[PDB]
């Protein structure tokens, strides 16, 4: 009863800040996990030659691109913040803007982390294969480019979601 | 806002379905590495499904972009029933999409094993992959119905 | 399979590279494989179980009793584990899961482990304990392959029993118990007392079936040679080299098969 | 309103649960189907059929949501919320029935297709066994949406 | 108002749990039958009976669910809050009893397939055992129907 | 008020839990009986008994649930809290006791299948153990029945 | 008021926990008895003693729970939360003590049955151990009696 | 007021936790004693000490619970939160101490059972460790006495 | 006015956690000593030390509990609200320190009892390790005393 | 109002998370280095990159915490629940990112130690990988710094 | 009103977490030192250093807790919310950092104790690694002290 009515009320600015920051944090975490997987793969096959190291460097470049996308998302969220006056932080329009910003951050960061993990696993398998067969390098680069394209698609989704806020 | 959050979740659920299918794409690529270890033609053949799976996620991103374009809440006011309907339908679509992505990853691993071996039922493996992709497309299409099912 | 990416990727990659690298001389190859394993020292448990079987062999060699130390040194240090008569068997039981079952089967120590027939039962019990240690990997596809190999070994032991060990007076119930989930139950091959009759039943076993084929050499032989073709098939099972799983024991088996092939080639 | 909200929640739960169970069964059966196909291409054609059948059952379960979208009518007169909760219950029942039956069908079909490598007639037997439960899954999933559409009168 | 929503949820639970029990039964029976057919393809037909029993239990659960879903109209029957909750209870109890019966029937069916690999007399006995296990589903459905009728009695 | 709702829910929980425990025990006893029949048809006949003994618990639970459902009536008395709470608690106790007894009966049934495979006097001891488990189930059912009979409020 | 809720809940919990503990003890005792009978059918006769002790402890817990429950008479005394709280506490304590005692006594009885199969004096040793374990049930009964008295002490 | 809910809960919890810990310890000690008796009857006779320690812990817990219950005098003492809080604290302390002592006593009993076969001097020494654990439990019980005496301020 | 409930809860919890930690440490040390038994019967003196450390930890816990109980005097300086929470904080700190010390002491004592059978020259090192471990419990007792000290000032 | 409490909690969580991540990475890397140094002590002396990365992570966490603490000036700004909530969330996200980066870097260095023990080429490769990980950590630190700057407004 | 009470609770939790981390590190170091002393008594004496480091970390945590306790002063300011909040945050951060650093240092020392026995040369680098690990905790303690110094939240 009373708790049900209470649950509705929330502070939009906290949600906006969470959308600004947690998405970048989760993207960084996913990129770190992918980089760790790639580093483990490179350590496994460092015995033979550094071509697998070059492939892992391409994977790390993809992770750095994901990190740059997260940084750009954070900068946009800093810019995308509505007027949201300290006094006027209770309007339903402000709540809608906060919900939209939180949805944008959730869609961005989670997809970025999933893409980073996928890229890390694919890069590990690719480094193993490149260590196995010298010829097979372009195929590995294809999977790396696919992971980078997934990250770029997530970045584009964040860019589209940038124009969401409607707070006063 | 509760209706804004409901519609946003309705879209982000299919978004998370695409993100989950990215895991099946990763599994397909992992299998593709071993498949192409045998031969580079098999490498290209197995890599193509990974590119297709990534294109599926790109399409999901495009759908999310369309949702963001339509995200304006001034045009339509959504009540408790509307928000609940949108969120539930989106969640069902996302669950279907994630399940399809997992099945696609399993089928991709099996096809990678087959390509590592002789061609044999490569057509059958491609048919199974096409069935998984068709399930994913059916989920994506069913998402549009709930997206358009709003208003008085 | 994300657990491999999360942790253990480097060791698995090194093991896979060592496996793909290998496709008197046999002793040298086994020593090189042992040195590679020591340098390396999930799949680690499977490799430990394979080494436990190879050490059960050396323990049964050492539990008996002749330059035994020299014979152990000639064997690979993986087979002749440094950590490792009734006292000899009891000492071997420590640090080796396979040895205590061999000691239990050999109630008279060396006497109950005579190389003619009794050592066969002792080594069968040791292999049963090594299979239990492999099953202690909490299951898996590699565990399934190990169970199939153990069933093949049990069928070979039962076939060799019904072929020759009847003269050795090994009891049919005891021989079936001596011949070891799948290895545990082999009543179909033990139903036929006659050697010719039991050979067909043993070949009817799925591990023996479809691999031995004509089996001019193999099922006719005694000891544990009935599933020789199935052993080569299980080696070809490792030739799949499916990643994200435990194949260190498969790598060791492939290296041992390569060493055996090199020995069989010998000169020219 | 409350009744359309619950009705739509149950209708979507129908599709979600049915699709989850059907996909789990599809993966289970497809493991054995791929094993049999790798074993021999002759059994591959026969063993391919159960995977397609499971996929079709999942697609039907998903499509049932589109039909149930008209089961609850917010644009129509709002009755008591208990009618919408009844629609929710019907949808949840349909989803659970589809999930359970599809999972069972696929679990059976796993070993059925896997063993089909030995005997080709085992492929036919496994197809029959899998269909025996896939039909029940699809029937339950459809019947739940039907009941959700029908029970909306509320006297 | 509390009555019909609760009772419908109970019908949903009935269908869900009956489906889950039939799922366990069917999955176990199919897994056993796959191995059974390899040994004796002729004996595969005999082992199909537990699958039929599980399907019958699932059909009975679905029928009970449809029956409970019927009568949702407030004017059609008197439904006090405790009466609708009693209908919910009837549905949930019948469904859970069917679920447990189905799981037990699946385990018994796997054992019966193993016994079919063994001497067929053990299979004949296991058939009676499976029938005795399946009787529990009918008993639970009867109890659920009786309690649903008592729930229908209301003021 | 709404307490008879909770009482009916408790009676349903009694039935469901008793059935679940009884059927789990019956499944265990059936696995044991299948093993015994694979071993010896002589043991097969005796091993059938524990399954019926377990199902007796489920039948008793269903009867208790039916009695509890018959207990709830608006004509008999107006809605009240104490009677519904007592009925719900009695049902919960009966169902929990039945489920525990069924699990114990199933474990004892598997052990007794093994024992009958071992020796006949072992089968007699297993029958005694099953009798003790049935006595425990009967005691739990009687306690629940008394608690339900304490329905005065 | 709500005191009957707590009292009836405690009464139910006592019986439930006592039954669970008795089940655990009986299962362990039955396993031990089966092992002894397989080893020696003659010695199996004496092995039933720990099972009898566990059953006696379970019955005593059940009897105490029944006695505590029978005390609750709403017509006898007006609404007071003290009596309900005391009854609930007595039930909870008695049930927990009975469950722990049953589980421990079952484990100890299985071990003692194995030892008695080994050596004869081990039977007397296990009997002494079980007599020691009975102290938990005795303490539980004493606590239940004290709480029942405190229930009447309410004013 | 709310005193019965607190005091009764504490009184029940003390006995429950103490009985559970003592039961686990006695079960471990009984398993060890059975092993020793299989090894040698003299070790079986010696191994009685852990059972004595477990019984002492149970008796201490029962005594603490009895004292707490006797502290409850609603007629003499006005309903205060502090009065029930003191009893709750005493019960919690007694129960936790009993459970910890029981677990430690079980471990020590298994160790001493091994030692008795190993060497009589080892068992004689381990008796000192068991006594030290019992003394720690007694110290906890004594702190419980001070906790009970703290209730004097409330009236 | 409701603070004394929290104070009594904290006072009980301190002793409970300290006793639990001491019991765990004592059980570990006893198992280790029994393992070391027979092989090194002369090592009874060494095996006695971890039991002594566990007893010391238990005594420190009891002392902290007694101090906390003495702190709770509602007759003078009404407990108000800070007294109960301060007592709870002190009790929690003491109990947690006792549990940590007990676990560490048990592990170290098991290691020392294992080392007792062979090369007893490390008895001095084992005693030093035990003393360094008990230093943690001593620091916890000191912290609890310091916290209990501030209790009186909050009354104003 | 309650904004200072939220900001202090966020800063504390940031510091704790950064410290925990740095500790985990340092522990993994140090264990790997100790294992690798057993074979050749000469290579062990070169293995200081784990110490360098651990120190870098710790310094970044401490700097972030100090910056967040400096932002808490009640005299300068009366602050608002919005501003405090924003600052706390920003700091917590920065700390979590640093912790994840440190854990990943330590996990990589664990195998990198054995790789360096194998050969110097693997050593410089692992050095490059750790450099990339430290660059990611520095990017997270810069993001946290920018977020703290935003808190001033 | 009661916020500084929460601050004091957090201050106590700081020392609790620091003690837990120090105890874990000390246990690991003790196991390693026991192994080294089994190897050679000479290595045991040089291996005491990590235990001293863990004790120093614990003492630093205790000092931080004492400083926090000194921070609480009724005469300083009236009942204020920020005093509790800042103190609790500082205590929680310091305790978490100390516990994590202690666990990491314990693992490192456990590895290093075994490492030093084989080769004494690597002990120099192990000392530097442990010093860096302890310095991380020292930096965390300084950061926590900064928050404690941040006391004048109001005016």
């Amino acid at each position: 009863s009373s708790w049900s009515r209470a649950l509705v009320k929330i502070s939009p600015y906290t949600f906006s800040a969470i959308g600004i920051a947690v998405a970048i944090g989760v993207s960084v975490l996913g990129a770190a996990w992918g980089i760790y997987i790639t580093g483990s793969s490179l350590i496994g096959a460092a015995i033979k030659a550094p071509r697998i190291t070059s492939k892992n460097l391409i994977s790390v470049i993809f992770c750095e691109a994901v990190a740059i996308y997260g940084v750009i998302v954070a900068i946009i969220l800093q810019t995308k913040l509505e007027s949201v006056p300290a006094s006027q932080i209770y309007a339903p329009e402000s709540l809608r803007a906060g919900y939209a910003i939180f949805a944008s951050g959730i869609i961005v960061g989670f997809a970025n982390l999933v893409c980073g993990l996928c890229v890390g696993i694919i890069g590990s398998s690719c480094a193993l294969s490149d260590a196995q067969n010298s010829s097979l390098f372009v195929k590995i680069l294809v999977i790396e480019i696919f992971g980078s394209a997934l990250g770029l698609f997530g970045v584009i989704v964040g860019i589209i979601m940038s124009a969401q806020a409607s707070w006063p | 806002t509760a209706p804004f959050f409901g519609f946003l979740g309705a879209a982000a659920a299919l978004v998370f379905s695409c993100m989950g299918a990215a895991y099946g794409t990763a599994k397909s690529g992992v299998g593709v590495a071993s498949m192409g270890v045998m031969r580079p033609e098999l490498v290209m053949k197995s890599i193509v499904p990974v590119v297709m799976a990534g294109v599926l996620g790109i399409y999901g991103l495009i759908i999310a972009v369309i949702i963001s374009t339509g995200i304006n809440p001034k045009a339509k006011s959504y009540y408790l029933f509307d928000g609940y309907a949108h969120l539930s339908s989106g969640l069902a679509c996302g669950l279907a999409g994630l399940s399809a992505g997992m099945a696609i990853g399993i089928v991709g691993d099996a096809g990678v094993r087959a390509n590592a071996q002789q061609p044999k039922l490569f057509v059958g493996m491609i048919l199974i992959l096409i069935f998984a992709e068709a399930l994913a497309l059916y989920g994506l299409i069913v998402g549009i119905i709930l997206s358009s099912r709003a208003g008085q | 399979a994300m657990t491999f990416n999360i942790h253990g990727g480097y060791l698995e990659a090194i093991v896979r590279g060592y496996r793909a690298g290998l496709l008197t001389i046999v002793e040298k190859c086994t020593l090189k494989l042992v040195d590679e394993y020591k340098h390396m020292l999930p799949l680690s448990t499977f490799l430990e179980y394979i080494t436990y079987g190879h050490m059960i062999d050396n323990v049964v060699l050492i539990v008996t009793g002749r330059d035994v130390q020299e014979l152990l040194e000639k064997c690979h240090p993986l087979g002749m584990f440094d950590s490792i008569m009734r006292e000899l068997y009891r000492l071997v039981l420590v640090d080796t899961p396979l040895a205590p079952y061999f000691s239990e089967c050999i109630t008279s120590e060396d006497l109950d482990d005579m190389n003619i027939e009794i050592m066969r039962n002792t080594l069968y019990k040791a292999y049963l304990e090594d299979f239990y240690k492999f099953c202690q990997k909490l299951g898996g596809a590699t565990a399934e392959i190990m169970s199939d190999l153990l069933a093949f070994e049990a069928d070979r032991r039962a076939v060799n029993i019904t072929i020759n060990s009847i003269g050795t007076e090994l009891t049919r119930d005891d021989r079936r118990k001596l011949y070891s989930l799948y290895p545990y139950g082999h009543e179909e091959l033990a139903v036929c007392e006659d050697i010719d009759q039991v050979r067909g039943v043993m070949e009817k076993y799925p591990p023996y079936q479809s691999i031995f084929s004509k089996l001019s050499y193999g099922e006719s032989q005694m000891l544990d040679k009935a599933f020789y073709e199935e052993e080569v098939k299980r080696l070809c099972l490792a030739f799949e080299q499916q990643f994200h799983y435990g194949v260190f024991f498969a790598y060791m088996r492939l290296r041992e098969q390569e060493i055996r092939n090199l020995m069989w080639i010998s000169e020219c």
